[PDB]
């Protein structure tokens, strides 16, 4: 946010938001923050709330200061989930629709369950047989410990 | 030319019976031709 | 358009709703006595429907009275003369066209239109009807 | 195989003109009206549409009113009349 | 070194060429031969009230069967099944208007005026005031710009030109169409909005 | 209800008049009893259930169904996508 | 049957200067100003003046109330002057070149007015200024008396056109054009293509002219209105801070023209015309900029977007704004395959469902007294109490929503489904309807709209649901046909036994099941394979579809029983009796496929038990 | 498919194809019994 | 050069289905296209012809 | 190109709505199955009727 005074707390507000604001008004370096929590408490003769989707841990905060500039960085440990896009290198794009427990995924003759299941119908229509070669050679490379 | 009656048009393909009054049959005809637009040697 | 909408609702309807001679007179009368944009094309098309429906509808005294009123007002005289000749065959004749001198009397207009157009031979025939 | 994870879920409404054609094809006149009304740039209706659905038209939409002003700026007078079907009473719908 | 010359031997653009009717021969290259011979023969073989009546009808009827065949030729070749109803509706609007000849002048229809075929057929059935009309084929772009509503024409294309022409005439639009009621937010006169819901 | 919706349309002449009649009757229901058609009971579904019952058949009111196997008030049935 | 008549006329036309003033009733604008640079206030009588356009902050009137501009000299409307064919040129019968020079090349026109006496031999447009008209005639009749009849004899600029348009005898224009048109066709052919080419143009010009005249006298539109003396101003809201600089351009240009007239005996001609042609250009580019021979450009050489442009193109407020809206209650997110969903259902995430059903959830909380008012409910929703999700779950129950694909493809591009609250943060969708939407799963985002009015919810459930739209209107063919692996699985089921040399190694030179349930049960117990042949004791009539062929072999026993071995079934008839035993040679796959259809019909019939 | 090039033969095609026939060939004068109209034009 | 290789390509496409039907009816690539589930003969011809 | 063609196609017939039961016309397009089979298939001739 580019600047008007940065306050530790804004009146008519509770501790649901102002909990992580510091003496100047910035978040604590290393404090977890949810959507809607105030990040920088400013008062103009204007604030900074964490938007929807934004969440996680505050990593870095910058005071620049001549209007002052405050930059706050939040790290998200975004693990894979339903609706994420995965793709190979042969144009075989894919959305993730289901996440199954390891005990009901199809498994090989050595007992290891597969990690991802693809539609075989994609290859004939899209005509990318390179993934068929890469798939088989990848299994051989991991067993032989080769690249 | 600003409208069409049920008998002159005929039987609705979607419902399998005579078309019903108030059906926007002109717009249906327009879409029925434009929708297959994205579907259109040895000698 | 208010009268024509009712006419369409009964023209394209069941048999008992089909227009008759009286119905066509009202629709023509609405277009003739219009305080708005040109309606001569609509009257001709409306007349075109009546002649096409000859097996059911036959014109009356009021029908030719309006057509003569319409055509004389829109300066088309040759078609006005044709309907006036059919109008003469009715006993009421010009009195129906006179309309008690109301609506900017069309009976005078037909006489005046013939005089300015020079169709004197038809003019003396009109005087015979009066 | 080597499988990558893409950026779409990390990096990141309007009803188009074609959806109007599809709605007309279904003949959903009230739904089609609802798109171009309080569920749009329509201040008067949207002001109380929340409250009618919280407890339990007749005016031209702002888009049409804005359209009139643009034509009104081009020395063109766009008038909407409702000639009554009962007594032929012509009333001018204010825009 | 040397230059040989050898001889070696239509989809959406074919349809648009047929629909737009930019040239009468652009659709079949044989319809013009029929109509041009019909134009200078029928109008003199028959009388005034029927030289244009059935002469224009012959052009209209022949064009109707020709137009639908050419349009269906593209879609049937590409393995696309569309009922004739959806095409005949398009062709009906195209082969609907009739153009009055320069010879025909009157207080009813002035020359260079576009009227419907039913309009001319009915008016010519009764009037005799030199109703000289010749059938005219219109493209979808051109036909959509000549209707009973300026609002639909204005929102389609040539908005400045359509509004300017309508403004002088004080054109009255009865919004009997569907697009007309869409722009003003009213309930469309179709489907659930047909009549008034009663 | 899908079969019942079609069954009503079988005796109807115009499906656009049918929905208008249903919407008109549904609006009438909610005006009389504002505090009934908000949750498990819907105004439109009540109309459809009544119109089927008028023909002489039997349907639950507004096609509303509960969950007899719901364990607790705070437990809402997760849907296996 | 009486149609429910609804007559709604929507007329358009040119506006009289009085009605322009009626719009501003006083809304005169004189200062070419705007919000002050420092005080941030609208200047008095400016383009944003509070008095003219209503209060700034009810404040909604600023979108509607508009002002006008008082032009000292009349200005031709460029829509009827330079947009060929020119209506002014058609009406005045003068060629467009003469009109262009009269308003841009400082020409002069003779006898502008015929309804008043004139004493001069001058005829028409004069490209050269008359020598005696500047120092001799004004001196003879004195300046005060000369200007009384000055415009009656010689007029310049758009004033000449406006007075000429007013002077027009529209009745006379029809009469003389008709006889002139009649005269042209009297001669007939001329034997020269070029001469016949021009005779057609003139005849069509005359027909167009009289048609224009016939329209004027049958309506209340005055031809003088094509040359406006008042300029309407767009309301400030519709022109927030491009066209504002155009408005300030015409205003300050016009104001300085007043200074060239209100002053005592200003220099006429070279100075009066200078800021009289420019004011014409300013109004020109303001209304229509693309028709100008030299379209005006900014300092950055940007072609000015005229009022004609703001209603012509897609960005103009005619197509994009009207044919489509930025509809509220919309949520866009990635979709996934809900293969377990029903054909008419869709899965909505909790965070998307709550946004769409914000109002309805609040109503449920207030209805059941959980929340006292709206403010408590909105805070409670943000608190995300467990009750809120329970209320949301029952709220969506029975309330259809519309799913729309932004790159819409068919009439099925927008369709209605019954939403069910589903886990995750993605919209589950039925596999079959994803083909009607062409919903590829390499990435797609749909826009979902919730009908609000009870009428909209009625037609969403009764007209747009997937169970009532199964046939494409193009030809009447099904749209929700199984495809992809759905079709593969059925193909494998019905791909029956291996036949002939593919089943036996050598030339020959199977279990019997009393009912289909045993055949299915034996398959479950791994006793037989899916494609393994078997004989099914058929209790119904002959129903299998096989090629009509005579029996391969008939085993006629001497006691009257004869077996008929067909290609696909065995029939045991007798002479003594009429037993008619039928055994079908088929697989579990065919039985499973047949049983699936039969069970679906019976299951649907029992659920919709009209018998009870 | 294609109407005959000859206008006279084209008239034959219409009658067999029901496009137009003499029954549809009438005007206002004869259907309304305007007998006097005959002796007012061709003079 | 153009014709002899086009005739060969068309003949391979022409003989693709009868070879699949007569020799490997349950070939996975054949069943995907022959059943109409996904792909057509032309796309398969790009893979096996 | 197809999307552009859709807008023009729908515009020319956007106003066409089934508004009357029977317009009362008597003229009908005559079709014969004996002069037609020489050019097009009989199967599509069924769909026309």
């Amino acid at each position: 946010i580019q600047t008007e005074r940065i306050t530790k707390e804004i009146p008519h507000l509770e501790g649901r938001l102002l909990r992580n604001l510091d003496k100047n008004g910035i978040v604590m370096l290393g404090s977890w923050v949810e959507t809607g929590d105030i990040l920088v408490g400013k008062l103009t003769p204007t604030c900074l709330k964490l938007p929807i989707g934004g969440r996680g841990r505050v990593i870095d905060v910058r005071w620049v200061q001549n209007p002052e500039i405050i930059r706050v960085y939040i790290s998200q440990k975004r693990e894979i989930k339903v609706g994420d896009k995965v793709a190979g290198r042969h144009g075989n794009k894919g959305i993730i629709s289901k996440i199954l427990p390891r005990q009901d995924m199809p498994y090989l003759q050595d007992g290891r369950p597969v990690d991802m299941v693809f539609n075989p119908l994609g290859v004939p229509s899209r005509m990318n047989v390179g993934q068929i070669f890469e798939c088989s050679l990848g299994l051989a490379g991991s067993l032989l410990d080769r690249h | 030319t600003s409208w069409i009656c049920r008998l002159c048009y005929g039987r609705s393909p979607t419902h399998g019976d005579l078309v019903e009054l108030g059906e926007a049959v002109g717009i249906i005809a327009g879409q029925s031709i434009g929708e297959p637009g994205t579907q259109l040697t040895g000698g | 358009e208010v009268a024509y909408a009712t006419f369409e609702n009964m023209e394209y309807g069941e048999d008992f709703m089909k227009p008759d001679t009286e119905t066509y007179n009202w629709v023509i009368q609405a277009y003739t006595r219009a305080d708005s944009y040109d309606r001569v094309q609509d009257v001709a098309e409306l007349l075109g429907m009546m002649v096409e429906d000859y097996k059911r509808v036959q014109p009356n005294v009021k029908t030719h009275a309006l057509l003569v009123e319409c055509f004389t007002k829109y300066c088309v005289v040759k078609e006005a003369i044709r309907h006036f000749r059919a109008l003469k065959n009715f006993e009421g004749g010009t009195k129906v066209l006179h309309n008690a001198g109301n609506f900017e009397d069309p009976l005078s207009l037909y006489l005046r239109a013939l005089c300015r157009e020079g169709r004197i031979v038809e003019l003396i025939d009109a005087l015979d009807a009066m | 195989p080597y499988i990558l994870k893409l950026i779409h879920q990390v990096d990141d409404q309007r009803v188009g003109e074609m959806e109007v054609w599809a709605l007309e094809g279904f003949g959903v006149a009230h739904i089609l009206q609802e798109m171009l009304t309080y569920k749009s740039d329509h201040i008067r209706a949207r002001q109380e549409v929340l409250g009618t659905t919280i407890i339990g038209p007749e005016d031209a939409p702002e888009s049409f009113r804005l359209l009139v002003r643009e034509l009104r700026s081009l020395a063109l007078e766009l008038n909407h009349f409702l000639v009554s079907e009962k007594n032929f009473q012509i009333n001018r719908k204010e825009v | 070194l040397v230059t040989f010359i050898y001889e070696k031997s239509q989809g959406l653009p074919k349809v648009e060429q047929v629909l737009e009717v930019r040239s009468i021969d652009s659709i079949s290259l044989n319809l013009e031969k029929r109509i041009k011979g019909w134009n200078r023969c029928i109008t003199r073989i028959l009388g005034i009230p029927w030289g244009f009546l059935i002469g224009a009808e012959l052009t209209i009827v022949q064009s109707r069967i020709s137009l639908v065949n050419k349009i269906q030729k593209v879609y049937r070749s590409q393995g696309v099944q569309i009922h004739n109803r959806h095409i005949e509706i398009i062709v009906r609007q195209i082969t609907s208007k009739v153009l009055v000849s320069e010879e025909g002048m009157s207080n009813v229809f002035l020359p260079g005026e576009l009227i419907g075929l039913l309009r001319a057929e009915r008016t010519g059935r009764a009037l005799e005031e030199a109703i000289c009309y010749r059938a005219v084929l219109l493209g979808i772009t051109r036909a959509s710009l000549n209707t009973q509503s300026f609002i639909s024409e204005a929102s389609f294309q040539e908005t400045a030109r359509v509004l300017a022409k309508a403004a002088l005439r004080g054109r009255i639009d009865w919004l009997k169409g569907l697009k007309e009621n869409v722009v003003l937010g009213g309930v469309i006169p179709a489907g659930t909005g047909f009549n008034k819901g009663l | 209800m899908t079969m019942d919706i079609e069954r009503l349309l079988l005796s109807e002449d115009n499906r656009f008049e049918f929905v208008n009649s249903v919407a008109a009757e549904a609006t009438e229901y909610v005006e009389k009893n504002r505090d009934e058609y908000g949750g498990t009971k819907k105004a439109i579904f009540h109309v459809l259930s009544n119109r089927v019952n008028d023909l002489g058949f039997d349907r639950p009111e507004a096609y509303a169904e509960s969950d007899p196997y719901k364990p607790g008030p705070g437990y809402l049935k997760e849907y296996y996508t | 049957m009486i149609d429910r008549y609804k007559h709604q006329q929507l007329r358009i036309g040119l506006v009289s200067p009085q009605q322009i003033s009626a719009w501003a009733t006083v809304g005169e604008v004189t200062k070419p100003y705007t919000f002050h640079y420092k005080t941030n206030k609208p200047e008095k009588d400016g383009l944003f003046c509070e008095r003219i356009f209503g209060p700034i902050k009810d404040s909604r009137i600023r979108r509607y109330q508009m002002g006008y501009i008082k032009l000292t000299c009349p200005v031709t409307h460029v829509w009827y002057l330079k947009r060929l064919p020119s209506y002014i040129a058609n009406l005045l019968d003068k060629p467009l070149k003469e009109l262009e020079g009269l308003v841009y090349c400082d020409f002069s026109f003779a006898r502008p007015i015929t309804k008043k006496p004139t004493f001069l031999r001058l005829r028409g447009s004069f490209e050269y200024e008359i020598q005696s008209w500047k120092y001799s005639i004004p001196l003879f009749f004195t300046t005060q008396g000369f200007e009384i009849f000055r415009n009656r004899e010689i007029s310049t600029g758009a004033g000449a056109i406006r007075e000429q348009l007013a002077d027009l005898d529209l009745r006379i224009i029809i009469e003389n054009s008709l006889v002139e048109w009649k005269q042209l066709g009297e001669e007939g052919p001329t034997g020269n293509e070029w001469e016949d080419r021009k005779i057609v143009r003139r005849k069509d010009f005359l027909v167009r002219r009289m048609e224009l005249a016939k329209h004027f006298i049958r309506t209340n539109i005055e031809p003088e209105w094509m040359v406006l003396c008042l300029l309407p101003v767009l309301p400030p809201e519709l022109r927030p801070i491009d066209i504002n600089e155009l408005y300030r351009r015409v205003i300050y240009r016009n104001n300085t023209l007043t200074d060239l007239l209100t002053t005592s005996r200003s220099t006429p001609g070279e100075l009066v015309m200078c800021q009289e042609k420019l004011v014409q250009e300013a109004v020109d580019t303001l209304l229509d900029n693309g028709i100008r021979g030299q379209p005006m450009r900014d300092g950055h050489n940007k072609v000015y977007k005229s009022f004609s442009d703001v209603i012509e193109g897609k960005e103009g407020r005619f197509r994009e704004t009207l044919l489509g809206k930025r509809v509220d209650y919309s949520g866009r997110s990635v979709i996934v395959v809900g293969p377990s969903l029903s054909l008419h259902r869709c899965g909505l995430p909790r965070e998307i469902a709550i946004e769409l059903f914000q109002t309805f959830v609040i109503r449920g909380l207030i209805r059941q007294h959980l929340a006292s008012n709206i403010g408590v409910a909105k805070s409670q929703i943000r608190e995300k109490k467990p009750i809120v999700w329970e209320i949301l779950q029952e709220v969506m129950q029975g309330h259809p929503v519309l799913l729309n694909r932004a790159p819409t493809l068919h009439r099925l591009g927008i369709q209605s489904f019954q939403p069910i609250l589903v886990e995750g943060r993605t919209i589950c969708l039925h596999p079959l309807v994803c083909k009607g939407f062409n919903a590829d799963f390499d990435g797609d985002q749909m826009a979902v709209h919730v009908p609000l009015s009870l009428e909209a919810q009625a037609e969403a459930r009764l007209l747009m649901f997937s169970h009532m739209n199964l046939l494409s209107p193009a030809i009447g063919d099904p749209i929700s046909v199984p495809t992809q692996d759905m079709l593969i699985g059925l193909y494998v089921l019905t791909s029956g036994t291996r036949r002939g040399i593919c089943a036996n190694r050598y030339n020959p030179c199977e279990p019997f099941f009393c009912n289909s349930y045993d055949a299915i049960g034996a398959y479950r117990q791994k006793r037989i394979n899916l494609d393994s042949p078997l004989w099914l004791r058929w209790q119904l009539d002959q129903r299998v579809i096989a090629s009509k062929e005579v029996p391969i072999e008939v085993h006629y026993e001497s006691f009257g029983n004869y077996h008929e071995i067909y290609a696909h079934y065995l029939i045991v008839r007798s002479v003594k009796k009429e037993t008619l035993y039928i055994y079908i040679r088929t697989t579990v796959g065919h039985i499973s496929f047949y049983r699936e259809i039969e069970e679906a019909i019976q299951g649907f019939s029992q659920a919709c038990s009209y018998d009870t | 498919d294609w109407f005959p090039e000859e206008p006279f033969e084209a008239f034959k095609e219409m009658r067999e194809r029901k496009v137009f026939d003499v029954s549809d060939m009438y005007t206002i004068a004869d259907v309304w019994g305007w007998t006097w109209e005959k002796d007012f034009k061709n003079k | 050069s153009i014709e002899i290789w086009y005739a060969t390509s068309e003949y391979l496409r022409q003989e693709m289905n009868p070879n699949f039907r007569m020799t490997d009816p349950f070939n996975p690539v054949h069943m995907m296209s022959f059943s109409g589930a996904r792909g057509n003969a032309s796309q398969v011809h790009q893979l096996v012809g | 190109d197809a999307g552009y063609l859709t807008r023009r196609l729908v515009e020319v017939v956007q106003h066409i709505v089934v508004r009357r039961t029977d317009c009362g016309t008597i003229r009908g397009i005559s079709v014969s199955p004996r002069n037609k089979s020489r050019m097009m298939s009989e199967r599509i001739f069924i769909q026309t009727l």
